[PDB]
């Protein structure tokens, strides 16, 4: 569920044919006409504006959203040698296929908003009613459950939550309320909200999220708060792990190329190996500009090229080379890069394995990865650690609160 | 369906 930014893109006929392009959808379906097959003629013409997937929604200034499928046709059929579209790109942006919360398929938000506010009023709260319906929802279902709260309520759904949950188990359901830039960027502002910093959050969430995540975080950071997330980062931040932070925040990295850039591996896997190891001392911005503007699958190979010039890998030059914030920061980085959901396994064990429970890491990891590669989170905690995440969450949490967290894991192993 | 140009 997406529809994309609207442009103005101008075509022209060829003589063999017509426009070169092949539509499908009508009002008849409930589905816009889209661009169904771009032919090579008019490929190289309207190379990058447009795409198969755009959605036609006016014709020479006449809207054709709300009409049939031959009406449009017609319309394109009687036009002139030219023709000026205005399109929306139609995306999925929505799901992923590595979560563990999956769509409940009989989903009524007006339901499950009633069902809720009984379990609210029932005397003492009944939150097994509450956990068992909002950890079997998507992020995208959930919204429209607060909606309809709302809606028959006149009363906010995380405000009246609030007040009749507590503890740890308040903390993931009202996570789980927040959309993913929302609650992305309010544990951000966390990190940084005082004289203090806590890195370790700060680190975790801009080594790991991509560009895309990072751009509608950078947006709603600005609306939630008023100020810009670069702003406060250099406001809390330092040295050279201010710079490879700020960098990181952009979320301006480089697009994974249609070719193996064989040259450009070997290329940055010598200069780290120049920038390191082989020198004295470290040069920092020469490592900060590589691993910070390369795309994910480039940087991979380079770090299995890497292994070619240096007796230690970049994990373990990065001990050897640099200390501190600065240290830790690129030791995230590097996990993010070359296996993301081992670094969130690590992150999970860690929080779990002394004494107590670091909550504030343990529900995060559950809240913003239960519907991104949970799957493969545990899939790599059972490999290396021998036991099931949902194992070691029976043994550290306890009540409701364990019972949120073992449904967002998913299941056993 | 869908129609070609
Ligand atoms: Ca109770
Ligand atoms: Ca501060
Ligand atoms: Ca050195
Ligand atoms: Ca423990």
């Amino acid at each position: 569920s997406h529809m994309g930014g609207e442009r103005t893109v101008t075509i022209r006929r060829q003589t063999v044919g017509g426009f070169g392009l092949s539509i499908k959808g009508g009002a008849e379906h409930n589905i816009p006409v889209v661009v169904s097959k771009i032919s090579k003629e008019q490929r190289a013409e309207l190379s990058g504006l447009l795409f198969i997937g755009d959605a036609i929604l006016q014709i020479n200034g006449i809207n054709v959203r709300k009409c049939r499928h031959e009406e449009v046709v017609q319309v394109l059929r009687n036009a002139g040698e030219e023709v000026t579209l205005t399109v929306s790109f139609l995306k999925r942006a929505p799901g992923s296929a590595y979560g563990s919360v999956k769509a409940y398929t009989n989903f009524d938000a007006e339901r499950d908003a009633l069902n809720i506010e009984t379990a609210i009023k029932t005397k003492g709260v009944d939150e097994v009613t509450i956990v068992n319906i909002l950890t079997n929802r998507s992020n995208e279902q959930r919204q429209d459950i607060a909606f309809a709260y709302q809606r028959r309520t006149k009363k906010e759904l995380a405000s009246a939550l609030k007040s009749a949950l507590s503890g740890h188990l308040e903390t993931v359901i009202l996570g789980l309320l927040k959309t993913p830039a929302q609650y992305d960027a309010s544990e951000l502002k966390a990190s940084m909200k005082g004289l203090g910093t806590d890195e370790d959050s700060l680190i975790e969430i801009i080594c790991s999220r991509t560009n895309q995540e990072l751009q509608e975080i950078n947006r709603v950071y600005k609306e939630m708060y008023k100020t810009d997330l670069e702003k406060d980062i250099i406001s809390d931040t330092s040295g050279d792990f201010r710079k490879l932070m700020v960098a990181l925040a952009k979320g301006r990295r480089a697009e994974d190329g249609s070719v193996i850039d064989y040259e450009l591996i070997d290329q940055d896997a010598r200069d780290l190996y120049d920038a390191g190891v082989k020198r004295k001392g470290t040069d920092v911005p020469k490592w900060i500009s590589i691993m910070t503007e390369r795309s994910v699958p480039h940087l991979q190979k380079v770090f299995d090229r890497y292994k070619s010039y240096s007796p230690y890998d970049m994990l373990e030059s990065i001990r050897k080379e640099v200390k501190g914030d600065l240290e830790n920061a690129f030791l995230n980085l590097v996990q993010c890069i070359q296996n993301k959901p081992l670094y969130f396994a690590d992150r999970l064990y860690d929080s779990m394995k002394g004494k107590g429970t670091r909550d504030k890491v343990l529900i995060r990891i559950m809240v913003s990865r239960s519907e991104v590669d949970m799957l493969k989170i545990r899939s790599e905690f059972k490999r290396k650690y021998g036991k099931s995440l949902y194992y070691y969450i029976q043994q550290d949490t306890k009540g409701d609160y364990q019972k949120a967290l073992l449904y967002l894991c998913g299941g056993d192993d | 369906p869908e129609t070609s140009v």
